[PDB]
């Protein structure tokens, strides 16, 4: 549950820094 | 997904770009 749940709060934190201009969709398990 | 590409493993900011729009 909340493992995955701390470490995507680490994960979308970086897609910020890294994609800046483009943004991105978080989509999970999928 | 993101999830097990780059939690259990470990991902560069070389890897994770694959994943902006």
């Amino acid at each position: 549950f909340v493992n995955q749940h701390l470490c995507g709060s680490h994960l979308v934190q970086a897609l910020y820094l890294v994609c800046g201009e483009r943004g991105f969709f978080y989509t999970p398990k999928t | 997904g993101i999830v097990e590409q780059c939690c259990t493993s470990i991902c560069s900011l070389y890897q994770l770009e694959n994943y902006c729009n």
